[PDB]
RNA sequence: AGCCAGGAUGUUGGCUUAGAAGCAGCCAUCAUUUAAAGAAAGCGUAAUAGCUCACUGGUCGAGUCGGCCUGCGCGGAAGA
RNA sequence: CGGCGAGUAGCGCAGCUUGGUAGCGCAACUGGUUUGGGACCAGUGGGUCGGAGGUUCGAAUCCUCUCUCGCCGACCA
């Protein structure tokens, strides 16, 4: 399994993503974060704040 | 796996060819322009990459609405039995709203007097229906229309617990969507048609047979504006079904409009 | 072509006619109405 | 349909139908549709070929059926040896004498009225034609 | 004074201008498109009542030409 | 009965405004010019147009037409 | 396809022989008791007897005709 850190995502059953490791300590066996906005995930939005991860890319402004 | 890139590969190769997702079904569109456009893209497949697909057919959406009211009718919950109970009592109305203007599908809001629910349970206890919401029993499928109007309810001081709350609504719910006899919604689409001039006859006639009507039609230099009524059920692959008529000639566009009444024979093809 | 066991005219168009005691209507409009065995 | 409403026997002798009618002419409207031949209508025709009638008749007029069935019938069921007791109640006839009228009909006029009951004469066993109500 | 040439018996909206919607095709089978309908028409109809049920006769000959027989509220 | 000419005007005659032009269908079933022509018996129409009959005058030139009650017949009627 | 024997308050069960009143107890409910719940202690509502139709002064009742559902055996070549 895999957690999606972020506030509404879109992923489901297909399009192979990008999977890397790390430890949730929230839920019993999901060891492992999800790859955001990565290959075949669109990472989230309404951030800027830290967004080298989250994939958010660089805003305009 | 292997497959829907594989297609993506041919899928910017033929500007013409595109490829969607079912979300509402998590499937997958080929969207080609014909029996052959369909045709050589599973064959391409079929042995350039050696994977093999079947062919099928679209889905659709499927939502539901009430048609009557309901009186009142309770959905009181009391899982006590020892320990820190679950309690809750929820009377209520909900009604048949019209499909107009307001975005959401249902409406919600209070009609407890005395607050006899007190505060906090409200938007806990509604939680359950907002969740409740993304699916109907009728199908299994989401609804749209609830005119719920909270009559009454009824509680207890520290075993009253909002998981009751989410819990206790929904029962009032079920047995409310019993009492108000709902049925499903089906999407009808807005659809236009030019025709030569000639085989329109044959185009018009085509619509009555897909239960589509005559809402709407103005002749042009060589065609004609026609509109229509019709449910996107019965208009799987319609140019085969089109251009075998008027040698192919016409000129369709698709968009939606609202979803309407799934007649008698057309409820129960829900089966499952 | 109909066979009915009882004959007669859909039409004005339709004719009555004695072939071999054999009573046969011939439609020439609609096709349809063609039937002996009257 | 037709059916008497707790009458005093669950079962009648069969009894022949030797003998005209007595029920001769046009009393209540002013066509009526007389019977020639001689056969046990069934309740279930009498309903079924009405209904069979009121169509053509859209809502105009008034109709009248001038029987009742009041006449039982006993059939056996399958495979079963003759005798052991008598039958069944199955189901409901009104014997016809020749010379019945069965449906007096009146408002819409001799033209339709030609019709409906051409319709209905169908769809019963018996022989039958067309009637008028005349001075005495 | 003829037989059906190009010619209709049709709308009755003057003042209502482009009289596109309920009729234009009625007549349109035959290629009578808005475009050309009211120009010379209302060029003409600048003689009588406006917001009228205003019948015409839309004698369109087979040079495109046309003057009317054209009646007033039936 | 054929063979001939007409069968037109107001009038798309309303609505359900979905298109319903004599003719989907429901209501009305008017009157003009009238020898007559139904706001209509039928085929047509996306819906008009189209093509006939109702009814009326030319020639023609002898009887002819429509219902009803009975006689005797035909079909319905395919087995090793 | 007959044949005995039930069907009675949400539920499971008395009253039925011999015709004159509808009960045993649990459930739902009310309060008491505990901080609260479980249990417990005293009270209330709650069916008019599967249904139709007869006979009776009176039909849950005794029956006939329909129905509803359990069990019995539907056989000998």
């Amino acid at each position: 399994t895999s957690y999606i850190g972020g506030e509404g995502h879109n992923l489901q059953e297909h399009s192979v993503i990008l999977i890397r490791g790390g430890r949730v300590k929230d839920l019993p066996g999901v060891r492992y974060h999800t790859v955001r906005g990565a290959l075949d995930c669109s990472g989230v939005k309404d951030r800027k704040q830290a967004r080298s991860k989250y994939g958010v890319k660089r805003p305009k402004a | 796996e292997k497959m829907g890139l594989a297609l993506g590969r041919l899928a910017k190769e033929d500007p013409s060819f595109r490829v969607w997702t079912d979300e509402e079904s998590n499937q997958t569109i080929i969207a080609g322009m014909g029996e052959l456009h369909l045709d050589i893209i599973v064959d391409r497949m079929k042995r350039e990459f050696n994977v093999e697909a079947n062919v099928g057919k679209p889905q659709v959406a499927y939502r539901e609405t009430i048609r009557q009211k309901v009186t009142d009718v309770e959905g009181k919950h009391a899982k006590q039995s020892g320990g820190r109970g679950q309690y809750g009592h929820v009377v209520i109305d909900m009604y048949p709203l019209e499909p107009g203007s307001n975005p959401k599908g249902y409406e919600f809001i209070n009609d407890i007097k005395g607050g006899v629910i007190p505060g906090e349970y409200i938007p806990a206890v509604d939680k359950g229906i907002q969740e409740q919401l993304k699916a109907g029993p009728l199908a299994g499928y989401p609804v749209v229309d609830m005119g719920i109007r909270l009559h009454f309810g009824s509680y207890h001081d520290v075993d009253s617990s909002e998981l009751a709350f989410k819990l206790a609504a929904s029962i009032a719910f079920k047995e409310g969507f019993k009492k108000a006899k709902p049925v499903l919604l089906e999407p009808i689409m807005k659809v236009e048609v030019e025709t030569p001039e000639e085989n329109t006859g044959d185009v018009i006639g085509d619509l009555s047979r897909r239960r589509g009507m005559l809402k709407g039609q103005e002749s042009e230099v060589t065609g004609v504006k026609i509109h229509a009524e019709v449910p996107l059920s019965e208009m799987f692959g319609y140019a085969t079904q089109l251009r075998s008529l008027t040698k192919g000639r016409a000129s369709y566009t698709m968009e939606f409009l609202k979803y309407d009444e799934a007649p008698s024979n057309v409820a129960q093809a829900v089966i499952e | 072509m109909k066979v009915r066991a009882s004959v007669k005219k859909l039409c004005r168009n339709c004719k009555i006619v004695k072939r071999d005691g054999v009573i046969r209507v011939i439609c020439s409009a609609e096709p349809k109405h063609k039937q002996r065995q009257g | 349909m037709l059916q008497p409403k707790r009458t005093k026997f669950r079962k009648m002798h069969k009894g022949r139908n030797r003998g005209l009618a007595q029920g001769t002419d046009v009393s209540f409207g002013s066509f009526g549709l007389k019977a020639v031949g001689r056969g046990r209508l069934t309740a279930r025709q009498i309903e079924a070929a009405r209904r069979a009638m009121t169509r053509a008749v859209k809502r105009q007029g008034k109709i009248w059926i001038r029987v009742f069935p009041d006449k039982p019938i006993t059939e056996k069921p399958l495979a079963v040896r003759m005798g052991k007791g008598k039958g069944n109640v199955e189901y409901w006839v009104a014997l016809i004498q020749p010379g019945k009228v069965l449906y007096e009909m009146d408002g819409v006029p001799e033209e339709l009225a030609r019709e409906a009951f051409k319709l209905a004469a169908a769809k019963l066993p018996i022989k039958t034609t067309f009637v008028t109500k005349t001075v005495m | 004074a003829k037989k059906v040439q190009a010619y209709v018996k049709l709308q009755v909206a003057a003042g209502m201008a482009n009289p596109s919607p309920p009729v234009g095709p009625a007549l349109g089978q035959q290629g009578v498109n808005i475009m050309e309908f009211c120009k010379a028409f209302n060029a003409k109809t600048d003689s009588i009542e406006k917001g009228l049920p205003i019948p015409v006769v839309i004698t369109v000959y087979a040079d495109r030409s046309f003057t009317f027989v054209t009646k007033t509220p039936p």
